[PDB]
């Protein structure tokens, strides 16, 4: 003859559910995006132009070293 | 020129892909006639010894051609070192 025991919500209320989308920007604006883009090409361009001009002048030392052998 | 900066920001919004072709197009197209450097890549490859110098015959009237590969004379590739 106990009180009436049923599955239900508790006291007061249950905590509220979110539902709504929630998609944060996150992002870098497109300015600095193409900012450091570029400056990794001119970076790499002018390590490569320094390395070829080596790789020149040491091409024209092995033609050298080919043309005193040649005789 | 109010007509096209207005062209300009519509393609950059609908096409940015051949906004980026085109400039860059135009930019390998007109940036080698400006450039210093040009004259000296076609130095540098005028100075690789693909082949044998054949040496000349002495007649006694070339001062400006070496008797030695060590001698003053001659062309120098001094330029290239400090490049
Ligand atoms: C000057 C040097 C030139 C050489 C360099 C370029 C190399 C190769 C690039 C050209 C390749 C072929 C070009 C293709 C042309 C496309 C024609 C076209 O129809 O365009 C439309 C799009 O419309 C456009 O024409 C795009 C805008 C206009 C052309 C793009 C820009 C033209 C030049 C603008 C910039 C000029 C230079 C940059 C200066 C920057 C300012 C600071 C395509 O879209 P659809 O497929 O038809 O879509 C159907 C689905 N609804």
């Amino acid at each position: 003859a106990s009180k009436v025991k049923q599955d239900m919500p508790p006291p007061g209320g249950y905590g509220p559910i979110d539902y709504k989308r929630n998609l944060p920007r996150r992002g870098l604006s497109g300015y600095s995006m193409f900012a450091v883009g570029i400056g990794t090409l001119l970076f790499g361009y002018w390590s490569m132009m320094k390395w070829n001009r080596e790789r020149r002048r040491l091409q024209i030392e092995d033609f050298e070293a080919r043309i005193a052998l040649m005789p | 020129a109010g007509r096209i900066a207005s062209f300009l920001k519509n393609a950059w919004a609908k096409e940015p892909v051949l906004v980026a072709s085109f400039a860059i197009g135009g930019l390998a197209i007109i940036l080698p006639s400006l450039s210093p450097y040009t004259n000296y890549a076609i130095r540098i490859n005028r100075a690789t010894p693909y082949n044998y110098p054949v040496p000349l015959r002495d007649d006694g009237n070339m001062p400006d051609v070496p008797s030695h590969p060590q001698d003053p004379q001659g062309p120098s590739l001094e330029w290239l070192k400090n490049l």
